[PDB]
């Protein structure tokens, strides 16, 4: 979306959205990458014995 | 041929006022386009449809 933006054949706020989806996306990601590091807490040893 | 003659003349009287609210109409949508593309909600294709209606 964004090339289309840089001459006026695109609304404003649909780019604006778009943006917010990807800031919306990483915040998301990082909260799984910190449920997966609080279990990893535990079994950080690394052998079953 | 006098009815005919005189018949026509209404006509065109309703014709005109019929049209001219249209023309208030349309003016009234145009701008509420223009003021919606200035506000970031369209793009300037839309603004073209309204002015060529005008």
């Amino acid at each position: 979306r964004v090339p289309l933006g840089n001459a006026n054949l695109i609304g404003r706020e649909e780019l604006q959205h778009a943006r917010d989806a990807v800031t919306s996306a990483q915040a998301q990601l990082d909260v799984a990458i910190q449920q997966y590091n609080a279990n990893q807490a535990m079994i950080l040893g690394t052998k079953l014995e | 041929n006098t009815a005919t003659a005189y018949f026509n003349v209404l006509n065109a009287i309703d014709v005109l006022s019929y049209t001219q609210a249209q023309k208030e109409a349309i003016y009234r949508q145009l701008d509420q386009t223009t003021q919606r593309f200035n506000v970031g909600l369209v793009a300037i294709t839309d603004v073209q449809n309204a002015r060529a209606q005008y």
